[PDB]
């Protein structure tokens, strides 16, 4: 979580012990159930946990898409999320292949889903 | 010219600028009805090559009534009601004799040369030539030239149904017009300059050869092949030997000595296009012969190698095809020598981008597995890895004529190579993105596993194979049998070993039966009928009753293609499993089927009647007899 | 064939290879075309073997063959068994004419 | 007409875009084998038809060392690859001078013996 | 000719694109339209021939649709005649609009 | 040091690529009509007047030995946007150009008669195709490779000098 | 032997690098108008690798590549490139038609 | 005028803004069958006389959405209603949605 | 904002404000102050389309004097300072 | 000297035509909306892993 | 200025249109009635757009029509209870499994 722009900006500056609310889902719960929202969220954290900078490249590619002043995550449409979940999905696999030096066509499908989900 | 108000639509002069374009651009467009107007006419099936049929050269008041009648009959047959032409065929077959065959053929044959006629209309005309030629029995030479102008171009036609009915004529005409007459008509035709006309009557004179026997026709070929007069007579005189060797199949043989007069001496010609043709006409005589021939092919084996060791180019592709197909009929002493000779050439030619060579490389690999001398270790170490990477490119999987070869070649190499080695290499294509390439790599696995059996596979490939199939199963789009037989030929082999893999598979069946697209609910149920004989061997009767109920609750489906295949899986579970322990149970199943017998279609009626009759055998006592009488009606 | 008159049988000396029938023509005697009471395997000549041709049903010679073909009991009593290769050569008037009309 | 046969099957299935297309097998290749040329067409004229689809950086026409006339094949590298996907696909089977030429993707290996022919060609294509 | 057909036949087919359970007359019509696509040239000759020779036609049925205040009549002609009427209609409008027959003022016109 | 390599490239046009676009069935023809090229009548149909108020154009031939017999031939120029001049002898020759002459000093493609639309005005021109012998207007030599503006009555001779001139070609603005 | 191997590797690299297309190798890729336009002030006032480019309007293309300065200007095509659009438009259309023609 | 004048290429980036604008709806210029529609003339009066020849009302008699393009879009209405009812979750407290046992409501499809 | 999402200018949002500006003088200061916030801060965001909806929206308010016109004082035309 | 083929008037970017322009007009009689409320229906698929790209990206 | 209103004939045509929607046949399935009311309604508001603001009788007839169709569904089951039929049942789009009927009739009507 600390690898996000906003949250680091708040936790670095604040000089007192304090509580701060955020809404992690921005406004995603208009068009998305809590289930799939939590699911995408954990995918956006797992790709930020591992690669970091190269995930943040996937998020911040197009500057035309802007993070609002309220939200954390940049405001996409539904389809842009459907592709970005696939890229953020890809970093976990390419990185896994880099780490254990396993060419990833050697894995069973279950092994892929497990890799993506831990 | 001031306007009142303004412009709100588009400027007025701009529409006409648009509506003029549609006249200019539209006349080149081929509108919907314009398209279907042409598609009807048979010429859209044909390449520029086949178009040459029309380039080919074709050359009282009481009796003026017969001149109409035939032209009326020939009209009724071609364009006529089905009850009309049926009466006008009966009139021809009886009365063909009394009408002048001049009048029939001079009137009948020109139709077949127009550019208009549809395929339905053409086959009704050819069927009249065949029925007329059968009777008269004495036919003059002028028409024998005409008939072959019409009939022979069929032999090159796209589809085999037309190819055969063309062949059916010439074998009838060959007997009618006799041996002496036809061989006079080919002589000026084989010396002809035009290519298409020569390619046509190689195939025509060969059909004549089978009907009358080749010996009667052999001195004709010997005159053409050995002819120093024309170069082209040598060429086409050699093609006549192919379509004699292709038609006569195995039976060439005893004639192979007389034929060899043509081939060898006509091979030495300085003209390469002749050099090349004989190199093919040997590979056909070599294969069609098979084990018996070699004693006649030693004479030709020497000049091939001096042609292989030098000329390269496309002469190398043809000579290797000949030498490649002599191998299996050589003695084990030499056969081991020439392959290890030829396997040097292939290793050098795997990088050849040409098609003509790749078709030759496959033939030799195909025939060099059966040689004892190469070890299966040599293949795995060298030939195998340079095979699967070059011949399994996605550009291969698209065109069928080169797919059937690469899979057959793969399957034969699977006897020397391990079963675990080939299946190991076929996992990259089974998971590939391209559809037509996943289907190719399935045919190679189904075919392989039937030969070798799955006992070879270490546990890891056994798990990776099934993951590759389920994937390649669940992305299929088009409906084809190959995935199901394949996924069903794997299970049958390893069946008791399947048990751990059978839990997650059945979960995806139950997951795809909830999918919206009705194709996916076919393949979900089509893959249950396959797994039942394997599930029972693994002895899950708690896992059949789960499938069975789920197939029962879906038995009121709308889509007939889907409802049919669910009953099919119901019929597989019921016959396999005990009746007494069937979960629904039976007495609740049978009354649900009787209103399904009214479902029209077929997939539902067939698969149901097999299910109902099953219960008549196995459990008659459940439904009361007035229920069986509701079924008998 | 028993009911389709144009088709021409082979009638050559039977070899050692067994004829095959497609799933659709399966269970039929190649002579009388009856589904009942088989007796003897069919045996076809070599010159009906060779390449692609060998696989096709010995009745329609179009579809690919799978099961063996038997002579029915009645065709083995009369002797029509041993006349020759019981294989149909041409595709016949009926099959063609359906084909062109459909397209 | 071998390749032209594929794309019709391929497109019919709606394959659309290179990942699923057989043209993806290459990606690192640019030169295209240009076959069944007529005999009199020279490098400049082969550098007519093929700029429709891209910008050629290189060209080589294959011609006998002695008489110096066309063998009938050439190797033409486009600046941006995807021209290759475009030329192979679109212009294959097309008539020039009565004979329909063939294109296909190729890996091209230079031959020492032509070394000067490279600068002699390059200098012209280096003009632009 | 073929284009004016395409327009006519599509105008006729849009009626049955929606319909669900078809009566017999409908099936008859749809048969005529499908045949009109399968032989455009034949049906053009049929049309033009009817434009010459045929001066006596089949009868025309009437029903009334209720608008609850108005009651309005509705004429159903036979499909064989519907096709020639359609082609003839489309053609006359194409020419008459092409040759500037009707002046500007007449107007449930095409532009607005 | 004798030659770099005996082979070397070309970078020269073959006649095949240019030829296919242009056919005289036998041969290629120079001069693709400029974009404003329009046949006169279709320019006259733009200005919409039935033939009495139209301008017409005929190219009349007078054999330069004797003009007293009147027209040798009369060629109407209102039909096409361009017209080609060449050699049709009658005594074998292939017919290429629109307007042929029985002149043995005239090349197969000699001079071109082109009509254009320049700011709403039809203007016929003439250009030498750089034929072997050259061409003359008003019996004055003309430069090649430009459209020279024809003016009513002017004469077109097929050769650079009077010695070879057997024929006169006259361009006509036609009214009243 | 090692040296030889190295040499071989180098030549392979050279072969591959020569073959690679130029734009990919440098690669890295593949409103304003409105404003700069809808603006009164404006009124007051070609190759990716710099290679020569054509002038007149070219036929449209899948990738939008522009013909080289040397192009004669004749269409030469098998006719495929236009047939890909028809499929491209089709597939893109039946994604819309499928929902809109749905009923119940 | 600009493009014809400088021989440039309309980019679709420029004119995508107005893609849905205009009473003929700019997008109707780029229809697939436009070539065959240029021959359909008198369509307005054909639609207004379908009163007489057909029983079924097609309540849009004033538009052919082939020629004119679709003159309205209510897409936004559907979302704004959905949040006027309290969102998709409170809407689905009133249903069997949980009975089915699906996890998420996002991809539900009703048999058509 | 809900005026700018609407794809074209409408008389609804004009009269909605007109009826509102005349209700109480506290809404006089709400539009006067939000015509400054738009022109200064919030013009930097907008597409060339949504400026066509604003232009007409402050057109009816100024030309009917609801604004009034001295609130247009902030507009300054220079090469140096103008967006 | 070679003759140009005709290009009509302005020409247009290819994305004009391939966009499936007025496709919404082959609407059923009574379908008010032209898009599904949710992409996830129209998308036809979510995540299909590509074994070819990953194998390139890993090595 | 051109002031606009809907003519009284084409108000009566609309009212009679709905009247026909209720007796039409196939009216009883809830979704076909709601779809028919949708199309009719969209034909109106789309043809007369601006004019509808200034006509009272048209608004009154809208309020009658929409309640009459909702009553069609309610009487279709057996209740007029408000508690059973919260507005989500009529107004949720068909993609979430309601009628998706499109309400122009809430408003407030100038008196
Ligand atoms: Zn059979
Ligand atoms: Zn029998
Ligand atoms: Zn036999």
């Amino acid at each position: 979580a600390m690898s996000i722009d906003k949250l680091s900006d708040v936790v670095m500056k604040a000089t007192e012990p304090q509580m701060v609310l955020f809404n992690i889902y921005d406004d995603w719960l208009d068009r998305i159930s809590s289930y799939t929202a939590f699911s995408r969220l954990t995918l956006l954290l797992r790709a930020l946990k591992t690669n970091e900078e190269s995930a943040k490249m996937i998020l911040l590619s197009d500057p035309t898409i802007t993070i609002k002043s309220y939200h954390l995550w940049p405001s996409f449409t539904d389809e842009q999320w459907i592709t970005i979940e696939s890229q953020m999905r890809d970093l976990i696999l390419t990185e896994y292949g880099r780490k254990y030096n396993v060419n990833i066509s050697a894995l069973t499908q279950t092994e892929i889903k497990d890799i993506i989900l831990g | 010219s001031h306007q009142l108000g303004g412009q709100y639509s588009i400027p007025q002069d701009l529409r006409e600028n648009l509506q003029k374009e549609a006249a200019r651009i539209g006349e080149n467009e081929k509108d919907v009805l314009q398209e279907k107007m042409e598609t009807r006419t048979v010429q859209n099936r044909e390449d520029s090559y086949h178009k040459r049929r029309f380039d080919m050269k074709f050359e009282l008041n009481k009796d003026e009534k017969k001149e109409r009648t035939l032209s009326m009959l020939l009209l009724k047959i071609k364009n006529g009601n089905t009850a009309s032409r049926r009466t006008s065929m009966r009139i021809l077959t009886d009365k063909a004799v009394t009408f002048g065959p001049e009048m029939i053929f001079n009137r009948l044959l020109p139709i077949l040369l127009d550019r208009s006629l549809e395929d339905q209309e053409r086959h009704l005309m050819i069927k009249t030539i065949d029925r007329v030629l059968y009777q008269l029995g004495d036919l003059t030479k002028p028409y024998v030239h005409k008939i072959l102008v019409v009939a022979a171009p069929l032999l090159i036609d796209e589809d085999p149904m037309v190819r055969s009915t063309g062949q059916e004529i010439i074998t009838n005409l060959s007997t009618v017009a006799g041996l002496k007459t036809i061989l006079t008509v080919m002589r000026p035709d084989i010396e002809n300059e035009d290519e298409y006309v020569r390619n046509v009557t190689s195939r025509a004179a060969a059909v004549v050869a089978k009907a009358l026997g080749v010996n009667q026709l052999l001195p004709f070929i010997n005159a053409a092949c050995h002819s120093r007069k024309s170069w082209k007579a040598r060429h086409t005189g050699i093609k006549i030997v192919q379509q004699i060797g292709i038609l006569l199949g195995i039976g060439v043989l005893n004639h192979l000595t007389g034929l060899m007069s043509c081939i060898k001496d006509c091979l030495m010609d300085d003209h390469v296009p002749v050099r090349i043709v004989t190199a093919h006409t040997l590979s056909t005589l070599a294969e069609n012969s098979y084990p018996y021939g070699i004693e006649v092919f030693n004479v030709v084996l020497e000049p091939l190698w001096k042609g292989i060791r030098s000329h390269r180019g496309k002469v190398l592709s043809s000579f290797l095809k000949a030498v490649g197909s002599m191998i299996p009929l050589m003695d084990p002493e030499y056969a081991g020598y020439y392959t290890t000779e030829a396997m040097r050439i292939i290793r050098r030619e795997f990088d050849s981008p040409d098609d003509e060579m790749k078709k030759t490389i496959l033939l030799v690999l195909q025939k060099c597995s059966a040689v004892e001398s190469i070890t299966p270790k040599f293949l795995r170490e060298e030939i195998a890895p340079e095979f699967f990477q070059k011949f399994w490119v996605r550009r291969v999987a698209l065109d069928r004529p080169l797919n059937k070869v690469v899979t057959y070649t793969t399957v034969t190499l699977a006897k020397k190579l391990g079963c675990s080695y080939t299946i190991d290499k076929l996992l990259t294509p089974l998971r590939d993105e391209a559809e037509p390439f996943r289907t190719m790599a399935v045919h190679a696995v189904t075919r392989t596993v039937n030969l070798l059996g799955t006992a070879d596979l270490d546990e890891r490939l056994e798990t990776r194979l099934i993951d590759a199939l389920l994937i390649a199963f669940q992305e299929q789009t088009n409906s084809d049998s190959i995935i199901f037989k394949g996924f069903g030929a794997v299970t049958v082999s390893l069946d008791i070993r399947m048990k751990p893999f059978l839990a997650p598979i059945v979960s995806t069946i139950l997951n795809h039966l909830k999918h919206k697209t009705p194709l996916v609910r076919q393949h979900a149920a089509d893959l249950c009928a396959i797994l039942i004989p394997v599930i029972k061997n693994c002895h899950e009767f708690e896992m059949l009753n789960k499938l069975n109920i789920i197939l029962y609750e879906s038995l009121g489906e709308v889509y007939p293609e889907v409802l049919g295949s669910i009953i099919n899986a119901m019929y597989c579970i019921t016959s396999v499993m005990d009746l007494d322990k069937l979960q629904p149970p039976i007495n609740q199943i049978l009354p649900t089927l009787t209103p399904i017998l009214r479902n029209k279609h077929r997939k539902v009626e067939v698969n149901t009647i097999k299910f109902v009759g099953l219960i008549g055998k196995l459990a008659p006592t459940y439904a009361p007899p007035k229920e069986w009488m509701r079924i008998c009606f | 064939s028993r009911h389709q008159f144009d088709l021409i049988m082979c009638l050559k000396q039977p070899g050692v290879q067994t004829g095959l029938l497609c799933e659709k023509c399966d269970g039929k005697c190649p002579i009388c075309d009856s589904y009942v009471r088989p007796k003897r395997k069919v045996r076809v000549c070599e010159n009906c073997s060779f390449g692609k041709q060998a696989k096709n049903c010995i009745i329609c010679n179009l579809n690919v063959g799978v099961n063996d073909a038997f002579y029915c009991w009645e065709c083995c009593r009369l002797g029509k068994d041993k006349d020759g290769c019981p294989r149909i050569l041409n595709l016949g008037s009926n099959r063609l004419d359906r084909h062109f009309e459909k397209k | 007409n071998k390749i032209q046969q594929i794309n019709d099957k391929e497109l019919q299935s709606g394959i659309l875009s290179p990942h699923q297309s057989w043209h993806n097998e290459y990606k690192d290749n640019a030169y295209i084998y240009i076959g069944n040329l007529n005999r009199e067409l020279t490098e400049g004229d082969i550098l007519t038809v093929f700029s429709e689809y891209g910008v050629p950086v290189d060209v080589i026409l294959s011609r006998d060392e002695n008489t110096g006339e066309s063998q009938g094949f050439a190797y033409l590298k486009y600046e941006d690859q995807r021209s290759t996907i475009l030329a192979v696909d679109n212009l294959n089977g097309f008539k020039i001078g009565g004979r329909a030429l063939k294109i296909d993707h190729t890996f091209y290996r230079p031959k020492r013996s032509l070394q000067k022919y490279y600068e002699a060609v390059k200098e012209e294509l280096d003009r632009d | 000719d073929t284009k004016i057909l395409v327009l006519a036949l599509e105008d006729l087919k849009d009626v049955y694109a929606s319909k669900v359970r078809l009566n017999a007359s409908e099936r008859e019509e749809l048969a005529l339209i499908e045949e009109a696509y399968d032989n455009p040239h034949d049906t053009l000759n049929r049309i033009k021939k009817y434009l010459l020779t045929q001066r006596v036609f089949k009868p025309v049925d009437i029903t009334m649709m209720e608008n609850y205040q108005n009651i309005s009549p509705v004429y159903s002609v036979d499909p064989l005649e519907k096709i020639t009427d359609a082609y003839l209609d489309q053609y006359l409008w194409y020419e008459a609009d092409q040759r500037k027959l009707f002046p500007n003022w007449i107007k449930p016109s095409d532009s607005e | 040091k004798s030659q770099y390599i005996d082979i070397m490239p070309d970078f020269s046009p073959s006649g095949l690529l240019e030829l296919e676009s242009n056919n005289k069935e036998g041969i290629a023809l120079k001069h693709v009509e400029p974009q404003d090229a329009i046949s006169p009548d279709n320019y006259m149909d733009m200005l919409g007047l039935e033939a009495r108020d139209r301008t017409m154009y005929e190219l009349v031939i007078y054999r330069k030995n004797d003009k007293d017999k009147g027209p040798w031939k009369r060629y109407d120029l209102n039909g096409r946007s361009c017209y080609l001049v060449g050699r049709e002898l009658g005594h074998t020759e292939i017919v290429v150009a629109d307007i042929g002459i029985p002149e043995e000093t005239s090349s197969k493609q000699h001079c071109v008669i082109q009509f254009r639309n320049v700011r709403g005005i039809l203007k016929c021109y003439v250009m030498d195709l750089d034929s072997s012998n050259g061409t003359c207007l008003n019996n004055v030599v003309i430069p090649g490779a430009r459209y020279i503006e024809l003016r009513s009555g002017d004469v077109l001779t097929l050769s650079e000098f009077e010695e070879d001139n057997d024929y006169e070609l006259i361009f006509m603005n036609v009214h009243h | 032997s090692k040296y030889e191997d190295e040499k071989a590797a180098e030549r392979e690299q050279y072969l591959k690098n020569l073959n690679m297309g130029d734009v990919q190798k440098l690669g890295i890729n593949v409103t304003a108008s409105s404003l700069t336009i809808e603006d009164p002030a404006i009124t007051f006032t070609t190759s990716l690798l710099g290679r020569k480019l054509y002038d007149k309007p070219a036929p449209e293309n899948r990738f939008a590549i522009m013909p080289g300065s040397r192009w004669d200007g004749v269409h030469r095509s098998n006719g495929f490139e236009e047939k890909w659009f028809a499929k491209q438009n089709e597939i893109n259309e039946k994604k819309v038609q499928s929902y809109t023609l749905q009923e119940d | 005028q600009e493009a014809i004048q400088q021989n440039r290429r309309l980019a679709f980036e420029e004119l995508e803004g107005s893609w849905d604008r205009g009473i003929p709806r700019i997008s109707t210029l780029f229809q697939r069958d436009r070539h065959t529609l240029a021959y359909d003339r008198g369509h307005r009066i054909r639609r207004e006389f379908k009163q007489y020849s057909l029983e079924r009302n097609s309540p849009f008699w004033w538009t052919n959405s082939h020629h004119d393009g679709k003159l309205w879009n209510l897409n936004a209405y559907r979302t704004d209603v959905i949040q006027a009812l309290g969102g998709i979750e409170t809407i689905l407290e009133h249903t069997l949605f949980k009975g089915t046992g699906f996890n998420s409501w996002e991809g539900l499809f009703w048999e058509k | 904002k809900s005026s700018l999402q609407e794809s074209t200018f409408s008389k609804f949002y004009s009269i909605l404000s007109e009826r509102m500006i005349t209700f109480h003088r506290s809404w006089q200061t709400a539009y006067n102050e939000t015509f400054e916030q738009n022109y200064t801060q919030d013009i930097e965001d907008y597409e060339t389309d949504q400026l066509r909806i604003l232009g007409k929206f402050w057109g009816h308010l100024i030309s009917y004097e609801f604004l009034p016109m001295d609130c247009l004082k902030i507009i300054k035309l220079t090469e140096e300072e103008s967006c | 000297a070679a003759k140009r083929s005709e290009q009509p008037d302005l020409q247009y970017d290819s994305r004009f035509f391939t966009r499936g322009a007025n496709a919404s007009a082959k609407r059923h009689e009574d379908q008010v909306y032209d898009n599904p409320l949710f992409v996830q229906q129209d998308i036809e698929s979510i995540y299909k892993t590509n074994y070819e790209k990953l194998d390139e990206a890993v090595n | 200025k051109a002031y606009l209103k809907v003519s009284e004939e084409e108000i009566k045509k609309f009212d009679s249109r709905i009247r026909g929607i209720l007796m039409a046949s196939g009216s009883t399935t809830f979704t076909k009635v709601a779809a028919k009311w949708n199309t009719s309604l969209i034909s109106l508001f789309t043809y007369f757009r601006e004019a509808i603001v200034a006509t009272e009788p048209l608004l009154d007839i809208l309020v009658k029509g929409e309640t009459r169709i909702q009553n069609r569904v309610k009487l279709g089951l057996n209740s007029k209870m408000p508690t059973r039929f919260p507005p989500a049942v009529f107004y949720t789009p068909k993609e979430l499994g309601g009628l998706g009927m499109i309400s122009a009739s809430h408003i407030l009507i100038p008196a």
